[PDB]
């Protein structure tokens, strides 16, 4: 039969404030689109995505949290089992990204101890509303020594390549 | 009203689900009656008896992707019954919050814990393949030891 098999089953999280786009950001990965109506996720849900690395098959379980903070309860029971995280936040939006910090630590709480961790910079699309510049998003992501990644959901730049290279980082450190 | 893209596109896995399915079960039987033409046969045998080794490898890997594909069949419908939980529930969502009576808060209520329930029933059918996916690991390091 010419339908293979995966080999091997990873589990990501996305994490940040309520309209940084991190279902558009996963909507990308998963069937190439983009739709610009904000419909915002209710509890948590997950999208399928396999990809090939190293030759070796790779299934992605990549969870989708709802960013409002009455779900936010619910989210950290996720923590736990995810083996790779993108924390996201909007270069449009100055709030989102002073946030990181107090999501880096929700992190470091409850998550695995070799937890990979990403920070993501979506919209960057919108030059002429950018409030983070790029430098700043490397900044504090240097001091954290996690990946960084200015994204966009609409342009799809760096999406493909975010979540290859957090599924690579995941896959170097499991002997 | 006329079909949603987001349906049709669930509706097509779902037909070339079945459609491989059905060629799965056919294969298995193909291969059912090669069987027993080969143990009527011995009855080269020496090599005669290793094509039907390898007969033997391909008919275990029909069954390993059979109980795949009759699992994919479920994560299908419970992702269409996760729709329509999640349309059913931002319509009541939607409605001010001055005319929710505690009757429109309850159904809110269940319909949302409905919802988080077939999310959970698709996070163990993930689990269930991965546990297959290790059992048939384990059983091919034995078979070519
Ligand atoms: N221009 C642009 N808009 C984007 C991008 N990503 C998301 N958006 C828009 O920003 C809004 C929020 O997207 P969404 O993914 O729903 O946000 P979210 O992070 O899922 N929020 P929540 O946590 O509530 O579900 C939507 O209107 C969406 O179209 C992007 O890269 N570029
Ligand atoms: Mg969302």
């Amino acid at each position: 039969m010419a339908k293979k098999t995966y080999d091997l089953l990873f589990k990501l999280l996305l994490i940040g404030d309520s309209g940084v786009g991190k279902t558009c950001v996963l909507f990308r990965f998963s069937d190439d689109a983009f739709n610009t109506t904000f419909i915002s996720t209710i509890g948590i849900d997950f999208k399928i995505k396999t990809v090939e690395l190293q030759g070796k098959k790779i299934k992605l379980q990549i969870w989708d949290t709802a960013g409002q903070e009455r779900f936010h309860t619910i989210t950290t029971s996720y923590y736990r089992g995810a083996m790779g995280i993108m924390l996201v936040y909007d270069i449009t939006n100055g709030k989102s990204f002073e946030n990181i910090s107090k999501w880096l630590r929700n992190i470091d709480e409850h998550a695995n101890e070799d937890v990979e961790r990403m920070l993501l910079g979506n919209k960057c699309d919108m030059d002429d509303k950018r409030v983070v510049p790029k430098g700043k998003g490397e900044q504090i992501a240097r001091e954290h020594g996690i990946r960084f990644f200015e994204t966009s959901a609409k342009a799809n730049i760096n999406i493909e390549k975010a979540f290859l290279t957090l599924a690579e980082d995941i896959l170097r450190k499991t002997p | 009203g006329h079909m949603k893209q987001e349906e049709l596109k669930r509706l097509y896995k779902a037909q070339a689900i079945q459609r491989q399915l059905e060629e799965v079960e056919e294969r298995q039987r193909a291969s059912e009656i090669q069987g027993v033409r080969l143990e009527k046969a011995l009855r080269d045998e020496a090599q005669l008896l290793q094509e039907w080794f390898k007969l033997v490898l391909e008919k275990n890997k029909l069954m390993r992707y059979e109980s795949e594909l009759l699992i994919m069949a479920q994560e299908l419908e419970l992702e269409d019954h996760q729709s329509r939980l999640e349309q059913k529930l931002r319509e009541k969502m939607l409605k001010e919050e001055s005319q929710k009576d505690e009757k429109d808060l309850n159904e809110e209520q269940e319909v949302f814990t409905e919802l988080m329930q077939v999310i959970e029933q698709r996070d163990k059918l993930v689990d269930s393949l991965e546990e297959q996916r290790i059992r048939e690991k384990a059983e091919d390091q034995h078979f070519e030891s």
